[PDB]
């Protein structure tokens, strides 16, 4: 049930467009530079520049999904953790949507925002020049359209400079993606504990089942094996209860991400401090390991 | 001359009546779709028990003979049906070369069992199973009409006999008079899941080893599975072989030096000797020496063989008849306080025997002494052979003083006195296990080492299952075993080659079963999550291909993309499409489209529509409550009194539910 | 209730009818501990599920005030498109918004 | 049973069949206005006529 | 007779009040809650009767 | 903390004072298991709240 | 326990035994009771082996006079004037089911 | 006369090989 | 006495049924010998991969080692932690 809920979380956050839009060849829309949030065709990766920067920062615990028997049968001299987890019966399953599909979804969302505006989310894709869309959004926040049209150029310069500042600040600062990395660490930590609790004898004569079966009779070994069985069953039950509690918090966060995608990327919000600090204009989504980043 | 058996060999496992249930059991059954040998007379072996079927119309197969050796030097049983009656007879028959139907036996003697029943195409089937000196016979009858072979079907077997025979049954042979045919199959220890109908009989049963679908059915405990993908047990490799390793020891242990010694010390001056480099074959003591007391602490006496010890010490002394009960952990008395003490956590064996002829003489044998006065008690495994005069205050004195005695007291042994005042020789053996290189070791037979596949291993008494690989660890001279973070035994030293071996389990990797539902079809696909099939798969397949998730067997790989029906993972989805079959594909993200961007044009709607959409949201769930006493104890008063001592669990539970 | 939990039988009457007092009090306590742990696991599962039900009911209550008693301007909060109005209907353990 | 509770027994004299069921059944709830208030209570037996 | 009782002890070790669990539904409620003062409401009780 | 969990006492000193190692390390194990279970239940309830 | 009589580990029953010296032991020596002390393995529970063939440690069929060829049954010698450890005892083992 | 030990007197607890391991024990130590 | 760290290995254990309550050294007729007493305490050890025991910490000298024993590691992050009792 937890794994099915995880797949549903990802699907509800990202798959919100009825149809996929091709990224335009021209990233320059009336002075606004969209080059760093859209995929580069000649570049081998199909993620953006900022998405590459975000994927480099989270030191993802490499989950394998192809760890053959000979790879764990070899390399014994380095006591790897994933080999021990898989030898003791603990398995990690791959997600339904790969990273490329999520990158495609976010590229379609940004391409729809740059061309159709606010109308594809609440209807059909209705194309419009970008400057007229920005004039409509200034009209939405309480400022007339001439304020955009008189000084469009320095507004575009400020937009480009702020994008450059974000790109610069994601190359040095480390703590910024702290809520995602912690999640990864937390999972790994719990799973590692599930191995070390196999060294407890739980009040029996030994922690190794073979020695108990090898130096005792039937009826005397029944008691010790029952004590070990009870201890390991309750250890596994504790692990499952902690996972069930953590998944509810993850689901609440995913619900908030879904409503933020629905009300800030596909529209303009008037709720105070729901999307940034100040009067909201628009937002852009970017993918990240087990998460999303809104600009 | 060989055929297959399908859903044959199911019998009632108990005398419990139950209905409308799916019971699950584990014991000796005949596996589904397994090989049977047909005969249209040899000496067929038994090995665990036999399923025996006979298609006949003229009653030509009648009875059997069971026995280890078919000579007259062993004990054998015949279960024969003559023309009018059924007779079971367990005796020492001299079995003739052709047991023709009467006169099967030439002579019978020295014999134990006889049972005689009351006076008495189609198929008769039996199951014979021998355990704990009991032979169980199950019988079923079916009116079939086919003739080349055994018809496939499901038929249950009922119990008729359990015979109390103490017989080695390793061979058996059928008895024929003079068409019909008889088939033989071998039982194996397996897990089955049965079904009980309203009347209480069994109508269906499923194995848990022939198929992944069967494994899933046994796991979920049902006979009907909905469409989906399910995680089953990990990939298992059965062991095939055996390795047994033991050191180079040839000579036997000094039983005669320790037990048949010329003289033993006193209990206050007991003597300790180290035992090393010998084979503990105690069965040679079954001819001369017999023990009144023999008790082992820490291990089982039956497990004294098959085991190999580390550091053996023997402590020898002499006590009297009723002091032998003081040589035990947690005892008090004159011997246990001031003479000889055993630790609380003692691993070893205490053994004692009566010596009245060699230690007790007429007019007394006052050579054995014991201490009865001391300032304080002894520590475990300590001795005190000092002899100074004792005074209760704690001051030195001289033995003609009034409060000054001699601390040692003489045992007085005579030839004519009761057993409580007779000499007894006591030997205490101390050892530890699974801690150190082993030098004194049990009697077994070794086996050459196999270094590639999963085998049962026995290294100096360490028994397990796994694979053996060459390693590169560096053991110190005093280290024999190595353990992991989870205290698995990862590495070992070979007692013969002195190379380092590394041990890892032979089961590894997760398995998933994809099914479109048992209602729809009975075909499945298997996903092996961490193998590269471009092997470590089991039995077979027709289509095999490598996804990003793993290896998929049993599905067709189409090129077109649809929406996802059953999510496999890593972008791969699967469904049941048209002769229908399981197909796998890459899932579709959405409908492809494009809109042109221009800086001087705009799209404006010219019409509208009214649309109503539904949305379903849960609000509440069911309110429940529990009676803690009724669930745990029921109507028992004793359980309720014992439950009162578990205070403040039921209140804390009812409060949460409320 | 049919598990042994390390005891000789799951039927408490057999243990109480064939064994001595002190030996029966050892076999009984394993069943008591097992059944307490089973019932504790059930209560923990119910407590976890009640939180999800409560969050869903909170959303259903806030969707009744902002869409049935008013007209919302939040995108896709009440249906797809521009929200005109909304009607509630009852359902077994739930609500259905049109 | 499914819960391994003995229900059916064959009487060893008459060779008839008998079924054992618990003699306790039903939920009982007590409604009180408060012990500081009067000492009268109401009793509700759940799911019986 | 063998029955179930609940007692009470003071700050001087003296017993002061006690209640049988099989005379009243109110007394059964008192034994189930394990208290002498009960607030207004409806409660589910045990079967000491 | 006043539950003996079916041991001879809820006090550890009495068990350690009138028994020896092999027998007294059985009762202490039952007490330890019961107290760990109670602490685990408390932490689970706090995590849910 | 190895070559004559074996009990199961999960044994339900009662073992009882009483001393019979006045009816089983004579001063000349009662040599009518035998026991097996040589065998090529251990018995299984509730099994019997009534066979008197010569025994050789290697395992080949043998002829009773030889280097290492023995008779497998020894004789109990029951005299009246001997200690309590060499006196006859009659043993009855009762096996149950419940 | 008087001196200071300063991390002296640590010996092997068992006869079991252990690699890449951290391990906590009570015993008679200096 | 140098203040370094060194590990000791087993050489032999002797089966002697003796109270040892006093001892004395035997010297030929400059060099020095130092005697210290053992006490029952708790230590936390750390092995090397191919080698020997390399690290060892007490739990009673200072509150910092008590913290190291409570967390059961040698590297501690910045912050405030609750420690057990080992003093
Ligand atoms: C070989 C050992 C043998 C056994 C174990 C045996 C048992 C046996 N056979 C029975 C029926 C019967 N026994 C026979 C005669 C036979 N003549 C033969 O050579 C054979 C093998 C049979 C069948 C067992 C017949 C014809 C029936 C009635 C089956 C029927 O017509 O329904 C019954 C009564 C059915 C019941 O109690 O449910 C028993 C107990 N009879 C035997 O002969
Ligand atoms: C039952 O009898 C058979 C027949 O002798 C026994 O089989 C022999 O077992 C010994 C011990 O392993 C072997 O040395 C012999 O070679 C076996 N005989 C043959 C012909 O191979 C069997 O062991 C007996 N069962 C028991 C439990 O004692
Ligand atoms: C080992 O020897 C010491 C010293 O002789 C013993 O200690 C004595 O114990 C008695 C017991 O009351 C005291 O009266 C003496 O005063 C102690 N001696 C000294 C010098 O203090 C010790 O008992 C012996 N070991 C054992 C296990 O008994
Ligand atoms: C009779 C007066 C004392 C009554 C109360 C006794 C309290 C102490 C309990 C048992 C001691 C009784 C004598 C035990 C003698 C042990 C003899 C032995 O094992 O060698
Ligand atoms: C947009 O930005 C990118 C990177 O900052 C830059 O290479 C590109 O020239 C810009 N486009 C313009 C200036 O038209
Ligand atoms: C039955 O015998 C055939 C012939 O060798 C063999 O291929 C088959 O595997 C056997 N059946 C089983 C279940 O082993
Ligand atoms: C049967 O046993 C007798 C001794 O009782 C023996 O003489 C005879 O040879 C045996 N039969 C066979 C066929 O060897
Ligand atoms: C069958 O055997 C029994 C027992 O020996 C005997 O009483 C009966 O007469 C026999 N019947 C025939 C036909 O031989
Ligand atoms: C077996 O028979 C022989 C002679 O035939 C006899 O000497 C011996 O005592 C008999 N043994 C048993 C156990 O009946
Ligand atoms: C078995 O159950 C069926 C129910 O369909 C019933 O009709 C039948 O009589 C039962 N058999 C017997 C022998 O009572
Ligand atoms: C057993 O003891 C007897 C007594 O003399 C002897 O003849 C026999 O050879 C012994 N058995 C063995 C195997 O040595
Ligand atoms: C033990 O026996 C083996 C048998 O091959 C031999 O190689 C080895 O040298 C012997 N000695 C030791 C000390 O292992
Ligand atoms: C599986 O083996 C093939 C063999 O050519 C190889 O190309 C492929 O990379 C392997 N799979 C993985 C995940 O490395
Ligand atoms: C809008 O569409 C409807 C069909 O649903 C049509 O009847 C109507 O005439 C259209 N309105 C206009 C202005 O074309
Ligand atoms: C005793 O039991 C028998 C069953 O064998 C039954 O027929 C009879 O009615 C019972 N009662 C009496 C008084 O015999
Ligand atoms: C008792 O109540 C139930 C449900 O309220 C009803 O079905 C039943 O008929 C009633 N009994 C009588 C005797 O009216
Ligand atoms: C392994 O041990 C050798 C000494 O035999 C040493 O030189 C080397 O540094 C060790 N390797 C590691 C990784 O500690």
């Amino acid at each position: 049930g937890i794994a099915a809920e995880q797949d549903r979380n990802t699907r509800e956050v990202f798959a919100q467009v009825k149809q996929m839009y091709k990224t335009p060849t021209l990233k320059y829309f009336g002075g606004f530079n969209f080059s760093q949030i859209l995929p580069d065709p000649l570049k081998p990766t199909k993620r953006s520049f900022i998405e590459d920067l975000l994927f480099n920062k989270v030191t993802l615990a490499d989950a394998g999904f192809m760890k053959q028997y000979g790879e764990c049968l070899g390399d014994i001299n380095a006591r790897d953790l994933i080999c021990a987890q898989k030898f003791n019966g603990l398995t990690v399953l791959p997600p339904l949507l790969t990273d490329d599909m999520i990158a495609a979804y976010t590229a379609a969302l940004v391409s729809g925002t740059a061309t159709a505006g606010w109308t594809f989310g609440a209807g059909a894709a209705l194309q419009i020049p970008f400057a007229m869309q920005m004039a409509y959004r200034f009209n939405g926040i309480g400022v007339t359209q001439n304020v955009l049209y008189e000084n469009q150029k320095q507004i575009a310069n400020q937009f480009n400079k702020a994008i450059s500042q974000i790109q610069e600040s994601l190359t040095t600062t480390s703590t910024a993606l702290g809520k995602l990395q912690d999640v990864v660490n937390q999972n790994a930590q719990a799973l590692n504990t599930l191995v070390k609790q196999l060294s407890s004898n739980f009040g029996a004569i030994s922690s190794v089942l073979n020695d108990i079966l090898s130096r005792l009779c039937k009826v005397e070994a029944e008691v010790q094996i029952d004590r070990l069985i009870t201890g390991r069953l309750q250890s596994l039950q504790t692990y499952v209860t902690q996972q069930l509690i953590r998944a509810a918090e993850i689901r609440a966060s995913a619900n908030l991400a879904a409503t933020k995608m629905s009300e800030c990327v596909l529209g303009q919000s008037k709720r105070v401090d729901f999307c940034g600090k100040g009067y909201h204009l628009m937002s852009f989504p970017q993918a990240a390991p087990h998460g999303v980043v809104f600009l | 001359t060989q055929h297959t058996s399908s859903m044959r060999g199911v019998y009632y496992p108990d005398e419990i009546f139950r209905s409308d249930t799916l019971y699950l059991t584990q014991d000796l059954f005949l596996p589904f779709y397994s090989n049977v040998t047909g005969f249209h007379n040899p000496v067929i072996p038994f090995k665990d028990g036999i399923y025996f079927a006979a298609t006949e119309k003229s009653n030509v197969v009648r009875g059997w003979v069971f026995g280890s050796t078919m000579n007259n030097k062993s004990q054998s049983v015949i279960i024969i049906n003559n023309s009018t009656n059924v007779v079971i007879r367990a005796c020492n028959f001299e079995l003739c070369d052709n047991p023709f139907f009467t006169m099967i036996f030439d002579n019978a003697f020295n014999c134990t069992f006889e049972y005689i029943s009351d006076a008495f195409k189609h198929l008769r089937e039996f199951v014979f199973k021998n355990k704990d000196g009991f032979l169980y016979v199950y019988k079923g009858y079916q009116p079939i009409d086919v003739v080349r072979d055994l018809p496939s079907g499901f038929n249950t077997l009922k119990p008729i006999f359990k015979l109390p025979l103490g017989i080695n049954i390793t061979n058996f042979r059928a008895i024929l008079t003079a068409a019909a045919a008889y088939f033989v199959g071998y039982l194996k220890p397996t897990t089955f899941m049965l079904k009980y109908d309203e009347n209480g009989t069994i109508t269906d049963a499923v194995d848990c080893s022939q198929n992944p679908l069967a494994e899933l059915k046994c796991s979920v405990k049902s006979f009907e599975i909905d469409k989906g993908i399910y995680q089953t047990s990990n990939f298992r490799v059965v062991p095939s072989g055996d390795v047994v390793r033991f050191p180079n020891i040839t000579n036997l242990c000094p039983f005669g030096e320790v037990f048949n010694a010329t003289k033993f010390p006193s209990v206050y001056a007991w003597e300790r000797k180290k035992i090393s480099n010998c084979v503990a074959d105690y069965s040679v003591l079954y001819n001369s020496t017999f023990f009144s007391t023999f008790k082992c602490y820490g291990v089982c006496a039956t497990k004294l063989n098959d085991l190999c010890f580390s550091n053996v010490y023997a402590d020898s002394f002499v006590v009297k008849g009723d002091d032998v009960r003081q040589i035990a952990p947690g005892q008090t008395g004159v011997i246990a306080d001031y003479n000889y003490k055993l630790p609380d956590d003692f691993m070893g064996c205490v053994l004692a025997w009566n010596t009245r002829n060699i230690d007790a003489t007429s007019t007394g044998n006052y050579n054995y002494k014991y201490r009865y006065l001391r300032h304080g008690k002894l520590r475990p495994f300590e001795r005190d052979i000092s002899n100074v005069p004792f005074s209760p205050d704690g001051k030195p004195c001289t033995p003609p003083a009034l409060n000054c005695y001699w601390p040692l007291n003489d045992y007085g042994f005579y030839t004519t006195t009761g057993i409580g005042y007779q000499p007894y020789r006591v030997v205490v053996l101390s050892f530890e296990l699974l801690n150190a290189p082993a030098t004194v070791c049990g009697p077994k037979l070794s086996t050459d080492l196999i270094k590639n596949q999963c085998v049962n291993f026995n290294f100096n008494g360490l028994t397990g299952t796994g694979v053996l690989t060459p390693s590169s660890k560096r053991f110190q001279p005093f280290q024999q075993f190595g353990r992991d973070v989870s205290d698995f035994t990862d590495s070992v030293r070979d007692p013969k080659t002195s190379e380092i071996l590394d041990i890892s389990p032979c089961s590894f990797g997760g398995v998933s079963v994809i099914t479109p539902g048992t209602n729809a079809s009975s075909e499945v696909a298997v996903l092996y999550q961490d193998v590269n099939c471009t092997w470590r798969i089991y039995s077979t397949g027709n289509n095999v291909f490598q996804t990003q998730a793993g290896c998929l067997i049993g599905a067709e790989h189409v090129d077109t993309s649809y929406e996802c029906d059953i999510p496999i993972g890593a972008g791969i989805c699967a469904s049941y499409h048209t002769q229908k079959s399981i197909v796998a594909y890459t899932m579709s993200l959405g409908a492809d489209s494009s809109i042109a961007y221009s800086n001087n044009t705009i799209a404006i709607p010219t019409n509208f529509s009214i649309s109503i959409t539904t949305e379903v949201m849960p609000v509440s769930m069911a309110k429940t409550s529990v009676d803690c006493n009724m669930y745990i104890c029921g109507d028992s008063t004793e359980c309720a009194n014992l439950l009162l001592q578990y205070g403040s669990f039921c209140t804390q539970l009812n409060r949460a539910l409320s």
